[PDB]
């Protein structure tokens, strides 16, 4: 279980994906040319998880960059770490999906898909022991959403024994005015329920609310929102990226986090919350990290964890701190708040401590929870979808591409069952 | 000539083996290159034409990480490469992967290597199997090996050193599942199993050795010391000896009732110096005190069915019989009525050896007690309860089913545990 | 006052005689098995030898019965170990085959599901063909 | 009736056997190299009973040393008189019995048995007139017990006309070295009832009680218990070892002691009782020596002789004393205590006086009784066996070796019949 | 010439033989090398007991038999090793282990033909063989079992040739086996019809004479045997010197045995005086004769007052005169009953053997000028059979020790047959006494 194959699809997928690659390269001491210039053997011990080693010195991200629109490609190459990527790994169409899931999943996306599988087969076959796949995309657009889910399905067919992991960004009226987003999201969720092993639910509603309420940014940009994503992405992958005991690989993580196959949507949480390239001075204490990381204000999904119950939790502490203090604080949090942890999954909170803090902070905390409160995110998409579907608004955009109303009805039903299943486990008693 | 083959399965099994073999080398004066400037050590070390002493052991893991540390470490020249076996992908904390999916790939190889070690034995006593209950390898691969050893070697003695799971140090939520499945599957194949509760060891390290946050290295050094006491009677010629067969006969009244409680004394920190020298009576008395136990349970609310006392160092039979005479007069130490009381005593000349730079103090005399008490059923009950809590909801079961296991195997395993619990209850009653 | 003395014999280193105090109150002197046979003796000595020998041979007969039972317990222990091996080998193969069957069936069901999606997609694609070009 | 062939099996058998050989060598004036350095022609008159004469001046014990465990064999060689034994006479296996009678009798013991019979045939064929065999073993372990009884049976088959004599040590919870002793003892007793002619019942319960109660040793060791065994063994073998009239050979002893074939279990007694370290002592008169016959406190079997009746008694006095005093004291003891001697066996108490006292004492007395009170020893084993058997505790170790439960039931039944037979003669009246 | 062959069986028989032959040699002036200053110028009666060799050597007309070699090995190494030829000293290797059935049925069978061959060789040197004198114990396996086997065969080989016994009756004081009453009854039954006259020597009677008259605290076999030999010498003196009474063996049966089964005469000897004592006045003929009527001087413990005499013989030795003897017999009849049976005259056959009593130099006995042995067939001797029969009955009722005899090929029926024959013998003594 060494190598992970990373895929970036659409605008959001490529922006969040670029940010991930620049953040982790700095953490592993890799410069934009691909050369290691760090000063810790810990940075290279598990470098093979995300990077290939090529011509001597140099390290190259095992990343595939995809879009139906040529624009984002240029935008990535031009970005800070843009030159680090394999040039042959850039697979771009000419059209763009036009916020239409059907175009991404059945039309233009389907025409570009085999070119993508070409590049992913190449990266996968080079692996000594492939863990699986990590996909970054949005659920509200057409490419990341539709083509993204088509990819998952095609890759799963070829690699059924591997772990399929996603960073799926959920739409919000607060950030995008695209009226069809609930449709694209509902059609995508349906695919994710059936075809992924683990999904990090990154809600633009939560991202916007943090920037506006907490960070006091009147008008937040994608740069502000992406700064929280990159923090989260760095935090959740720390255990895969550095030597440790807990959730060290995608399968072990899935086994600890996923009690029921369909319930694989994680509510990520992070502390401290910061704005872009801003100092600093004063780092959180262990009780502060323990309390802050569990707050509704620190969730990357717009759900209140106190509105549900945790099935399972993975907590990652980064920085130089007392493991004794960490263990004591973590036990206190689950004895004081026992009503938010299901009684029928004993010792369901797992803690890890990484000595290496991320850039900017001396101390940080990442939370990965499988909470029944995530049903709030799905109810919000569902109500928006229904408001539109009830009136058959914009259906011809999708029916024009050969889709039937039945697929809409099916996707909706599947998402309502998922909500209904979370509610079932929220109400389940140990007795 | 009275050989014992040691098998070390998964991370726990391998890391304890490292601690054990390091200690045996110190005890027998064997350098890390296998060179040495009694005779009994030959039951555990074979000799080559070059005068080198090689452990009669096999190290198996489904991932290479842990065993790779052996092949690069201080004792790389101690073992021949062929006796260090590794796969590429671990059993991901899943019993089904260890036993079937992944295990099946390396099983014939492991058996071939054990066959080669058995070929060098003129009078093989049997096997010592070191593993955890919690891991996918420790649970699943061990069950597979055990079953296979019963085919190849029939009734030949098989003894276990099993790591009983503790939440403090636990890495997987599914550890109670893996524990019950392995116990059910191994039950009829094991002659005598010595369980080691990780919470009991953790608390001895904390409370006795003043270690704030004990690590596997700390736990392992202590575990190894108990293992060395159990095996010294086989590796040395002392005042009173006990073989693999003698253990089975004195500790096991019924085939299923094969789980002795281990208690060790004294455990003194490297500091103070005044904290000794403890007498034979003081150390014997310490064996009936719960704080010194290897498994968390209350013997006061249980009955002893067999006792074995393994003394080491400056110890005399008169001092020992005197100490047992007082134990025999204690109303608070209850024995079953169908027992003549039964005390199996072993005495070896060598004082307990400590690893230079370790946490333990050098003692003139020490003792390990192996007692078969009905109180050990409290540990099965604790495991069975955690199993029941998750199983009632079928939580995580899809992971095992996905690997070709059936829900029927879970029910059978639990019913067998229910029977074992009933067996300890029945054995405790008077006729 | 009365005694009858009857001289019997006189010799070089001895003299003998009978002294009679009172004659017998009852007059008329008192008021046998041959031979035996060497053969009769031999018959009886031989009979005793045959008894000693019969019982010695009986004692040996029971010790031989103990010896046969000894080989029988060794054989029972051998037989049980062979059956233990045979049981374990078949229970294990059954278990390895049932799990192979089950694991293959799951992977077949999940590949059929992904291939069904592929069929539905070309069909979706076909419906767009009746919309695109086949209008305006 | 000259030569006796001695066999030592298991740990206990070898420990008690070594002690016997060192004690009698000193009595016959033999140093650890095998050379005679005594100063009495009486020491050599009947040397041929236990020793062979080798090349020149040297004397070698007619002893066979056996174990399934190699350890004890080194322990013997390393012992005081260890170098006196024939090196070829040491027969040891590589894997002990694991305190399992079934392993000693049917498995591991069976594998070593023919190698033992080869050494015993070698010693037996060298004999001018072989009396029989003397075996030292414990009934509580696996080798001495199981293999020991297997040996007796194999010897009984090859030499059916010879006397089979044992020094059989009985287990006790008070000084126990395994939880399964009640099983191993019951299975052994069963074999002894059928296959030996005379057995000295040496009870570890009695030895422990003497050391703790009489010798005031708070924590007795095997060394303390073996000091009483060696005294006893020296005393009971006196008549075989030196010129005399009474029970001078194994068959003559059996004829005087054994009225019914199965009742061949002797309760040995000894006076004065001393501790290893009791290097005092200046005591014991003829009436003092005699009184001890009824003294339960001097019995090497944990039975009260006053709880039963003597069928037959052999009494051996050692030291310089008046035979007149001895005879008078022995008659007084019999007339005063007529209730503990069966009336239907006239003149059932035989007395012998040996001028040579053992080392340490100027005067001593050994008692060999065939008493119905020995049933107490068998009842104690039986009750212990039953407590375990009722629950089938540890039974899988024996059945694992191919044994059936029926053998356990049979051994138990036979021992209960033996008890029942002793009770029958205890109750028998000379109403005739 | 009238030769007697002496046969010594088992330890008791051999050890008594040693004492007897030592005494005979002293009496006839034969040195332990068999040399005798035959430089006489006489009585050649010793020739009935000693043959002569070509070297002028005198060899006892005797055979020593034992199923084990220990006791006879002492004879072949001892003071008298040159007295006996090796061929007349016969031994096996393993004894009859105090078991009649073993000595008769098992071991005996191995050495019987050998013993008879030697007996035949000694008989071949006889011009007028009188018969046999058989010395043995009732108690031991050899003395009991081997003796009865030998007696049966001697009746086959020497039909109607005299056989007399010197049998050691068991005493608990000196007893070595609990089974001695069994062997006693088994041998008595088997030998009964084959013996003409048996002189029983009760070991308790001898033990008590040694203790009382010889002041010996704890008497040994050597003490008992020297005493037994004095009586044996008194019985055999007129066969070995030119005597007048009991001149030939046939005369023992004629003079003392009125019925074939009642052939057990009681012997009484006087005087038995300690050597290590103060110089005393020599006992008269009256004093010694009176002592014949004292139960304390008997060779078997029994009460002649509880019986009747059927025959009496007084055998005097040394300085003795008929006048003193007759006067001694006269004074006794005055003061005592001395009851004879209806059909027998009340009287005595008297013999005077001028050959002085002889003692072993350095022994316990005092040399006396005159001594007497009385041989009387009294019904009181049945008291000794009754004492034996009672001990037999006590053990036999429980079948105690019987397995030892059965194991050797004997049948339980033999024990009953032997006891019934003893019951008949007891009834015979009762019947003979009646009137
Ligand atoms: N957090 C975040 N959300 C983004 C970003 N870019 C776009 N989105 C969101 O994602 C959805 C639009 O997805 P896009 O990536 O632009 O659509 P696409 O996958 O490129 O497919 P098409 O443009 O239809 O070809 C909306 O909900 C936007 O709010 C970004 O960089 N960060
Ligand atoms: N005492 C002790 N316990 C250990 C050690 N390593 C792991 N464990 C315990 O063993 C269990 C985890 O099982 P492991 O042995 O690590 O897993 P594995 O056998 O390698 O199986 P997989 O990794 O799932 O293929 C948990 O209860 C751990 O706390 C160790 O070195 N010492
Ligand atoms: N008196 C005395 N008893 C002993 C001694 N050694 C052992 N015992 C007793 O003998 C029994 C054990 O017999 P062992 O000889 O030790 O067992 P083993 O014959 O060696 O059989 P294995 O060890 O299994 O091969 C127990 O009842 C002990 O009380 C001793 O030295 N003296
Ligand atoms: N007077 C006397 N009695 C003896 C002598 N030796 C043994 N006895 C008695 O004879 C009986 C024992 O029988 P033994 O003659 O010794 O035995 P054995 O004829 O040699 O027969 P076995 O030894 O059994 O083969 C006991 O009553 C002894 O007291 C002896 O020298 N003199
Ligand atoms: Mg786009
Ligand atoms: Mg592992
Ligand atoms: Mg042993
Ligand atoms: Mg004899």
């Amino acid at each position: 279980m060494r190598e992970i194959v990373h895929i970036q699809a659409g605008q959001c997928g490529n922006q969040i994906g670029a940010k991930f690659w620049e953040v982790i390269s700095d953490e592993h001491g890799i410069d934009p040319t691909g050369s290691y210039h760090g000063d810790s053997d810990l940075q290279l011990e598990r470098i093979n998880v995300y990077y290939n080693e090529a011509t001597g010195n140099k390290y190259v991200p095992r990343a595939i960059l995809v879009d139906l629109e040529p624009g984002t490609m240029d935008s990535v190459r031009s970005g800070p770490f843009g030159q680090i990527f394999r040039p042959d790994n850039f697979v771009f169409g000419q059209s763009g999906a036009g916020n239409n899931w059907a175009k991404g999943h059945y039309t233009e996306g389907a025409e570009l898909v085999d070119s993508v599988l070409d590049v992913v087969r190449k990266e996968s076959e080079s692996c000594d022991c492939l863990q699986g796949f990590q996909l970054t995309h949005s659920l509200g657009g057409g490419t990341g959403s539709g083509m993204g889910t088509l990819l998952i399905s095609k890759i799963r067919e070829e690699y059924p024994d591997r772990i399929m992991n996603t960073f799926s960004v959920m739409p919000s009226p607060k950030v995008s005015d695209t009226v069809v987003e609930p449709y694209n999201a509902t059609l995508s969720v349906h695919q994710l329920v059936e075809n992924t092993d683990e999904t990090y639910s990154i809600d633009n509603e939560a991202l916007y609310d943090i920037c506006f309420r907490t960070l006091k940014l009147t008008t937040p940009t994608y740069g502000d929102l992406n700064h929280l994503v990159s923090a989260t992405m760095s935090g959740v992958t720390t255990c895969l990226r550095f030597p440790g005991q807990l959730n060290a690989d995608l399968r072990k993580l899935a086994v600890n986090m996923v009690p029921f196959p369909r319930l694989h949507f994680f509510m990520p949480g992070f502390a401290p919350l910061t704005s872009r390239g801003s100092q600093q001075y004063r780092a959180l204490t262990v009780p502060e990290l323990t309390q802050q990381m569990f707050d509704s204000k620190n969730m990357m999904a717009a759900c209140d964890p106190r509105h549900g119950r945790y099935l399972t939790v993975a907590t990652i502490f980064r920085g130089r701190m007392s493991m004794k203090e960490v263990d004591e604080q973590m036990l206190n949090i689950q004895n004081k708040n026992s009503s938010y942890f299901v009684e029928w999954i004993p010792n369901n909170v797992k803690t890890a401590v990484c000595d290496i803090p991320p850039r900017g902070l001396k101390m940080s905390s990442t939370f990965i929870g499988n909470s029944t409160a995530i049903q709030e995110l799905f109810k919000r998409i569902s109500e928006q979808f229904t408001a539109m579907f009830r009136r058959k608004a914009f259906l011809h955009w999708y029916t024009g591409e050969g889709m039937d109303e039945m697929e809409f009805t099916e996707a909706e039903s599947n998402m309502n069952d998922l909500v209904s299943e979370y509610q079932q486990y929220q109400d389940a008693t140990a007795d | 000539m009275r050989e014992c083959i040691s098998i070390h399965v998964g991370q726990a099994g391998v890391q304890i083996g490292n601690a054990c073999w390091e200690l045996y080398c110190l005890e027998h004066g064997i350098q890390p290159d296998g060179q040495m400037p009694d005779d009994s050590f030959n039951t555990f070390f074979s000799e080559t034409g070059a005068g080198k002493h090689v452990p009669r052991a096999v190290f198996v893991d489904l991932e290479p990480t842990v065993i790779d540390e052996v092949r690069t470490g201080t004792y790389r020249q101690l073992f021949h490469p062929e006796q260090l076996i590794t796969g590429k992908e671990d059993a991901a904390n899943n019993y089904a992967r260890g036993h079937y999916t992944i295990g099946k790939e390396i099983i014939d190889l492991v058996l071939d290597r054990i066959r080669k070690l058995a070929d060098q034995c003129t009078g093989l006593q049997g096997f010592l199997v070191f593993h955890s209950f919690g891991g996918g390898t420790g649970s699943g691969f061990t069950s597979l090996l055990m079953e296979r050893l019963s085919v190849d070697y029939g009734k030949k003695s098989k003894l276990e050193f099993s790591i009983y799971p503790a939440p403090q140090v636990s890495t997987a939520v599914v550890e109670p599942y893996n524990s019950i499945l392995t116990t059910h599957t191994t039950l009829e194949h094991s002659d005598c199993a010595f369980m080691v509760d990780n919470e009991a060891i953790y608390d001895i390290c904390r409370r006795n050795l003043d270690i704030e946050r004990p690590t596997y290295t700390n736990l392992n050094r202590l575990i190894s010391q108990i293992v060395s006491s159990i095996t010294a009677s086989l590796r040395f010629d002392g005042a009173l000896n006990v073989d693999l067969t003698e253990f089975q006969t004195n500790l096991v009244p019924y085939p299923r009732i094969h789980f002795p409680l281990a208690t060790y004394a004294p455990v003194i920190s490297a500091e103070k110096a005044y904290h000794e020298q403890l007498s034979v009576a003081e150390i014997t008395n310490a064996c009936f005190e719960p704080a010194n136990q290897m498994v968390k349970c209350d013997p006061r609310h249980g009955k002893y069915m067999a006792c074995c006392l393994l003394y080491r160092g400056d110890v005399v039979p008169k001092d020992v019989n005197a100490a047992i005479a007082t134990i025999k007069t204690k109303r608070s130490i209850q024995f079953v009525d169908w027992c003549p009381t039964g005390f199996k005593v072993g005495i070896n000349y060598q004082p307990p050896t400590v690893v230079p730079g370790g946490d333990l103090a050098k003692v003139q005399r020490a003792v390990c007690m192996l007692s078969n008490t009905t109180a050990i059923a409290e540990a099965w009950a604790r495991l069975d309860h955690k199993f029941d809590l998750m199983y009632a909801k079928r939580a995580f079961v899809h992971w095992y089913v996905g690997e070709g296991m059936e829900e029927g195997e879970f029910s059978e395993a639990r019913e067998d545990m229910a029977a074992l619990e009933k067996d300890y209850e029945e054995v405790g009653v008077d006729s | 006052a009365d005694m009858e003395v009857i001289e019997l014999n006189k010799a070089t280193s001895g003299q003998s005689w009978e002294v009679i105090l009172k004659p017998p109150s009852f007059d008329g002197v008192p008021e046998r098995r041959r031979d035996p046979s060497l053969e009769e003796i031999q018959k009886k000595l031989e009979a005793a030898e045959e008894r000693r020998k019969y019982q010695e041979a009986e004692l040996l007969k029971h010790l031989a019965e103990k010896r046969e039972h000894e080989r029988e317990v060794i054989q029972k222990a051998i037989e049980e170990n062979n059956n233990f091996i045979k049981m374990a080998k078949e229970k294990l193969a059954q278990k390895m085959e049932s799990n192979k069957e089950n694991r293959e069936a799951h992977l077949a069901a999940m590949l059929e599901r992904l291939q069904e999606k592929d069929k539905h997609a070309e069909e979706v694609r076909k419906n767009k063909e009746l919309k695109e070009e086949a209008s305006r």
